[PDB]
């Protein structure tokens, strides 16, 4: 009931503070009042107030909800799912907070307050944009909120975002099931990929080179002398990014022919065929 | 063997599979042995120069083009109206808060006209910022990451943002016209939770750093060429390792070539750039896209057995593992004061100021998953094939090598061998001369032209090249 | 009181008649006294006695129960499930039937000759037998039924047969959705066969004979010219009668190359590969 808490002051930043410097003040008091680092329930409740201010000043949406509050006075309409509070104990925050986020107060660490609405969202995405991904804002279920997902994904597979789903105490969270574009060549497992390489039969026998178009650049594949279809490559450092380096691209070899030939080409191919008939 | 006789399913239950040797995600293997990875010293995208080609020319496609698609027009407006704002609301009254945001249909702002034609190379971009990039922080311990549940909630409004454009790009950034990333719930379909992902990672946002600047989104120019610019490929062996690649380049041809090697039989054809040591068109697969999703499988549902996951740091090393310090960022020492800031509309809130990594943003985070993003699921292998796909052999037909061992026999795994031998299989395959034989090959190749002419219609073409294989 | 129903004479055959003679007898009377066309009580009750006779003499076990009865005096023990009576009117048929089969008249879990409900099951059928067409020995749920499959029966063909559905003495009206086996040659779907063809590059380009397996033994098939991997070779007249008159074959091409090579062949293969790669 109108007990407007100044979230800037809770974090110790001014009424002008940038969202990033607001997050700096959060980090300061997130080290200071960190529940298990500083074994003090007092500091855990103060940490909740740090996480309250941050809950409303973390992402572009929530940020501008507060910035428009005191112009808009009516709390935001409930997004069909809930207000996401990843590690933020909404249930133990202020009655002011219970006004502003009331119709979807989650229940994070309220112990029962709601069952986690497991919010599973499908998303059209590319393999090169799986490699990119990064720090980006998504609007799901009427609920705009930003996250940095781990760069990398596989067709039909799920990206977890812990706590950032619909209303609940038992983690409902956001579950991004990727819908890859007409380009799902690279099938992920961890950092390692699985695509198919179109290798000409003459190039496969001599051990020449065939280009595989990869996420960050076109790799030119060195083939061994005489390669069969069903063989597999592991292109070292051509997967998604890791601490030691990128994963390994697994290419399934297809041995394929250009159909159409020159008199020279076709003549030698027929002499090879005659060498084959000679085996019987 | 001779099966012949059969049974029935009835569908009383769903047959569950049996677990195999899988997931060494606990002794972390770095996989940096013979990796190469960073062999080219930086490289980056080579996009810069004091103008190079396309100036004045710019490829004149579309009748003027100008405002691509969203011309609107107003007095000649049609079709595109129904897509969005088919009503407007009220020309004035209350809805009409403005009326002329075009202002004589675009004044002299700079040039405007959209188009996306003048230049593609003349820019000050370092061309290293490929949108964004993040690793799985550190090598750590790995494993424990399972999580997956399902969803009691499905569908929403729609939000088919872009649906062709948006976060699409090609290698580097080429377009960004969605909500920002993506936008919607499972509003079309969903296969299954633990079906497609027995282990979905999420707690792995690395760190970031050395940024504090990102205003130059333009790597190249705009739309047609907004990134990449120039990335040529020509190297001995950038591949990696497989089967037994002895370091041999081969494939030169230069021996005689009748008269000369450099084209010879052809002088010029438009531009093309074919016969240049490798080109023509080549490269199959490209979109691939299977329509057959194997199975959906809506099982292994909820399962909230994952104890460790809602803990934000507890018994960790220190939030100064990843790089320790990239530069400074927190204390940038840019200016003696907090800028001039008089009235810039607002403050420079921006959602950004210097990025600056969060507290324990990537370093274990108790669960350890901060340094992990899965590793195992189904590598497939495929070498389990060849060994009698009917009876599975079970000794007798082949007893000494079950698989992997075939080395004296050579062939090296093989996997694709549906025939090879297969038939008979040391068992009574009767065969004889039977009616099942009946066949008439009508696959690609023997169609039209040579066969019975083109067809029984005026649908006929003289398209038959003899000296070169071409349509 | 064991009033010996001469099931043969009901079918209009002698007491030396085989399953074949029982079958054509039943069919003759099933067309003649066909109660759907000839809705006349006399012909329909008579038809049901023909279905009593056929009921016992359709299935190999129940057949042998009749044959042994009058040699053996005790009713031959009921299979693990009971005595089937495929959608036939048990409560109207002879005392002889209800006393011989009485001790194990099925009835599902009711036991007192209750009816089985409609069900849908998957019939995994051998490709060879799908070609041949005739009676098929299908054993499940204790019952071993002889279901006459259509000559050239294709994927998704639903044989609506009572007796293998819901649990009952006249058991459920089952829908046999024919799933042809994962037998290593074909999978007949629609009207046409789906197989695989691993073929070497000289024989693929020029078009030579390989051994391609067929439902009545392997045959020599001259592969089409310019056969590329990842494609499906349409061979007409291999598939069965259907929408397209008859169906085709579609061979999934996986091209291989000799791996082991002698100097001259390797010289030809490389000269192809050089005049290919360098002059692509």
């Amino acid at each position: 009931m109108a007990a407007k808490k100044d979230y800037y002051a809770i974090l110790g930043v001014p009424r002008n503070a940038t969202q990033e410097e607001i997050k700096r003040a959060y980090k300061r008091l997130a080290r200071q009042y960190h529940p298990d680092v500083n074994k003090s329930p007092e500091a855990e409740e103060k940490f909740k107030e740090i996480n309250e201010a941050y809950a409303v000043l973390s992402d572009p949406e929530k940020r501008r909800i507060y910035d428009t509050y005191g112009t808009t006075e009516a709390p935001p309409p409930p997004p069909p799912g809930g207000y996401d509070f990843s590690g933020f104990d909404v249930e133990d925050f202020s009655e002011f907070f219970q006004e502003l986020f009331g119709p979807g107060l989650f229940g994070g660490f309220g112990r029962r307050s709601r069952k986690g609405r497991d919010l599973r969202a499908e998303l059209p995405l590319t393999l090169e944009e799986a490699f990119h991904g990064g720090e980006r804002v998504v609007e799901v279920a009427g609920r705009r909120v930003s996250v940095r997902i781990p760069p990398g994904v596989r067709e039909g597979s799920v990206i977890r975002v812990p706590g950032m789903g619909g209303q609940g105490n038992p983690p409902g969270d956001l579950l991004l099931v990727v819908r890859l574009l007409p380009h799902p060549v690279f099938r992920l497992e961890g950092q390692d990929l699985y695509a198919t390489l179109d290798v000409p039969a003459p190039i496969a026998v001599v051990g020449g080179k065939v280009r595989a178009m990869t996420l960050e650049g076109p790799v030119e594949v060195a083939v061994p002398p005489r390669t069969q279809a069903g063989r597999k490559l592991r292109l070292k450092g051509k997967g998604f990014p890791g601490p030691a380096g990128r994963g390994d691209l697994y290419l399934e070899v297809r041995i394929t022919i250009p159909e159409r030939l020159t008199p020279e080409e076709e003549a030698l191919w027929k002499k090879l065929a005659e060498a084959y008939y000679a085996r019987a | 063997m001779k099966q012949s006789t059969i049974a029935l399913a009835l569908l009383p239950l769903l047959f569950t599979p049996v677990t195999k040797a899988r997931t060494p995600e606990m002794p972390v293997l770095e996989n940096r042995a013979a990796q190469g990875d960073i062999t080219a010293p930086g490289g980056a995208r080579r996009l810069t120069g004091d103008q190079t080609a396309a100036l004045r020319d710019s490829l004149s496609d579309k009748p003027a083009k100008n405002i691509i698609l969203l011309i609107g027009d107003g007095m000649g407006d049609s079709e595109i109206t129904a897509a969005r704002n088919y009503a407007e609301g009220a020309g004035g009254f209350f809805k009409g808060i403005d009326a002329l945001p075009l202002t004589g249909q675009y004044t002299h702002y700079a040039l405007n006209k959209k188009t996306g034609k003048p230049d593609y190379v003349t820019d000050s971009a370092a061309s290293a910022t490929a949108w964004s990039t993040g690793v799985k922080t550190y090598n750590g311990a790995l494993g424990v990451d399972i999580h997956e549940k399902d969803h009691p909630t499905i569908l929403e409004m729609a939000k088919a943002a872009g649906l062709a454009t948006g976060n699409v790009s090609t290698a580097e950034l080429q377009d960004a016209t969605p909500a920002a990333l993506v936008a919607h719930v499972t509003s079309r379909k969903c296969y299954g939770p633990s079906a497609t992902s027995e282990k979905c990672p999420g707690n792995a946002l690395e760190k970031g750093g050395k940024g504090s600047i990102t205003e130059q989104l333009l790597n190249a120019r705009a739309d047609v060429t907004l990134g990449g610019g120039a990335k040529t490929f020509a190297e001995t062996a950038t591949a990696g390792e497989w089967q037994g690649k002895t370091l041999r380049e081969q494939a030169q041809a230069r021996g005689y070539q009748l008269v000369s090697d450099a084209a010879s039989l052809n002088s010029v054809t438009e531009a093309n750039q074919q016969k240049p040591l490798l080109g023509l068109f080549a490269d199959g697969n490209m979109p691939v896209r299977w329509l057959g999703p194997k199975a959906t499988y809506h099982g292994n549902i909820d399962k909230p057995a994952v104890t460790c996951t809602p803990n934000p740091q507890r018994n960790d090393s220190v939030p100064t593992l990843a790089q320790m310090t990239d530069k400074a960022i927190e204390l940038l020492s840019k200016n003696e004061k907090g800028f001039f800031l008089q009235v810039e509309g607002a403050s420079i809130d921006k959602q950004d100021h210097a990025a600056n990594p969060c507290g324990q943003i990537g370093e274990t985070v108790d669960l350890d998953e901060a340094v992990q993003r899965a590793l195992e699921f189904a590598k497939k292998e495929g070498n389990t094939l060849v060994i009698v796909t009917a009876d599975h052999a079970h000794a007798s037909q082949i007893v000494a090598p079950d698989t992997k061992a075939p080395g004296l026999t050579q062939a090296l795994n093989t996997k694709d061998g549906a025939v090879m031998v297969m038939s008979y299989g040391n068992s009574e395959e009767d065969s004889q001369e039977h009616t099942g034989s009946q066949l008439r090959i009508a696959a690609y190749g023997p169609h039209a032209a040579n066969v019975v002419g083109l067809t029984d219609q005026t649908d006929l073409f003289y398209t038959m090249k003899a000296a070169l294989g071409l349509k």
